[PDB]
């Protein structure tokens, strides 16, 4: 009713997607790119229909590459700390399910009760995983029948069970030797297996390159920082805004 | 009494390779047989249309397995016989060879000896073992098994010979070096071969469309042995 002006004075703008773009990550800093990449996730397609048939995706998926101390930890704890039902786990110490259920049994009393458990409790939501390339091959066939298949099979000892989760996943797997490699190609940079690959789309790669109006930014935004004045840097919306109207953004059926 | 059925690697060049070699790094397997067989799925377009028109045979109208059958009733064996009498034959009598057979066999083996170390002067590459001659020789009591007969022949054995010959010629029967081209990864790639080894080969040839085991090692061996 009061917020309600609020959200059209929000839809009203031409620049709000600017503003949205601009305001997500106030502690990283630029790249522009992964920006875009972390709130599309948040906003998915209509997931739905095609029928017979074979239904089609519908959500999205990224993962971040690049040589370290690139802060791309720090989006993922940014994700974590914004949206609510977001799973943070920095597998490898997944350690196997983790990501899947266990399934609790005895409970006493007939028993098959089932643990959350981390990637599933996440549903219809954003989970991020540290190093995808850390976790062998194990979990990561897990993985591939969360993003092929859509829905997770369990069975073990007992009763047998089919639990749906539809998610998306954002990780952040860093190269083979932390670095590029700018010459090989991507494919056999990354180092994971080629079915989970392909189901990426798409990574979003950070490099460092010289340049100059953002080195000047740097430079006058460290500057900035270290010089109690001026920190009045702001963005347009806070934190607590952009989620009512994200889950306003949800309820569309574009 | 084992009957063993290998499969060679990466086809016809395996021939063109040293007959021997190809089970795993050690021929020794082959020396431990006594009848190594190296076949093929040779097409002639003789027999080829022979063994195509046998199936169209066989599918429908379907009769042409009747042929073993006037094959029982004018000559051949049934199958469920011909078992009862290898159980008849196994129990009943054990078989000795003629002296004459005996001596015929040694200047078999010496002519073998001596002449297949004449070819291996060259150091051509492929064997010879006193085993070789035991088997020949229990081909011969195998087959005066099949006779039945308590004592052995001459011409009985002659057979035997031929046919471990025919084996022989098995024993008897150029490479791109693209992949043995590992010399340009120990040169301008790596002086200290360190941070590669193994490893290396496979990221530089795991997303290169190429490398097998075999061929990984045959190469490395290739190369290690070529002195390169």
């Amino acid at each position: 009713s009061d917020e309600i002006n609020e959200l059209k004075e929000m839809v009203k703008d031409e620049h709000i997607y600017d503003k949205l773009v601009r305001s997500i990550a106030p502690a990283v800093f630029g790249h522009e790119a992964v920006k875009k990449g972390i709130l599309l996730q948040m906003l998915g397609g209509v997931h739905k229909s095609t029928v017979e048939g074979i239904k089609l995706r519908g959500d999205i998926n990224i993962c971040v590459v690049g040589d370290p101390s690139t802060s791309k930890s720090q989006f993922l704890k940014y994700v974590v700390g914004f949206a609510p039902r977001s799973v943070y786990t920095s597998g490898k110490a997944s350690s196997a399910a983790g990501l899947t259920a266990a399934v609790v049994r005895d409970e006493e009393g007939g028993d098959y009760t089932i643990e959350a458990g981390a990637l599933m409790l996440a549903d219809n939501g954003i989970c991020c995983i540290d190093e995808f390339d850390k976790m062998d091959i194990s979990d990561q066939v897990a993985i591939h029948e969360a993003m092929e298949q859509q829905t997770i099979s369990i069975a073990k000892a007992g009763i047998h069970a089919t639990l749906n989760a539809r998610t998306s996943i954002l990780a952040a797997a860093n190269p083979v030797g932390g670095r590029y490699n700018r010459k090989l190609s991507l494919r056999g940079n990354l180092n994971m297996t080629a079915p989970i690959m392909s189901r990426f789309d798409l990574f979003f790669v950070i490099l460092d390159d010289c340049n100059e109006k953002i080195d000047t930014e740097l430079a006058s935004h460290i500057v900035d920082l270290h010089m109690k004045r001026d920190e009045a840097i702001e963005p347009p919306f806070s934190a607590e805004q952009l989620r009512r109207y994200i889950k306003y953004a949800r309820t569309f059926k574009p | 009494s084992v009957l063993a059925a290998a499969n060679p690697i990466y086809g016809r060049y395996d021939d063109l390779k040293s007959p021997g070699d190809n089970i795993d790094f050690q021929t020794t397997i082959l020396s431990r047989f006594d009848m190594i067989f190296i076949v093929k799925d040779d097409h002639n377009e003789e027999r080829d249309i022979s063994i195509a028109n046998h199936v169209i045979n066989i599918h429908t109208g379907n009769a042409n397995a009747m042929q073993n059958q006037q094959e029982e009733n004018g000559s051949e064996i049934s199958i469920e016989k011909m078992k009862r009498y290898i159980t008849y034959c196994r129990l009943k009598c054990a078989p000795r060879l003629s002296p004459q057979a005996a001596e015929k066999l040694s200047s078999n083996f010496v002519t073998i000896r001596k002449q297949l170390l004449i070819n291996e002067l060259e150091s051509t590459e492929r064997p010879i073992t006193i085993r070789q001659l035991e088997a020949i020789i229990r081909i011969t009591e195998s087959l005066a098994k099949l006779e039945l007969s308590p004592i052995a022949q001459e011409r009985h054995v002659d057979e035997a010979i031929r046919l471990f010959q025919a084996s022989t010629m098995d024993a008897a029967s150029t490479s791109l070096s693209e992949i043995r081209r590992f010399e340009q990864e120990l040169k301008r790639r790596l002086p200290i071969g360190w941070s590669t080894s193994y490893q290396t080969l496979r990221r530089e040839f795991v997303d290169t469309h190429r490398f097998s085991q075999l061929a990984l090692d045959k190469a490395l061996y290739a190369l290690e042995k070529h002195e390169t």
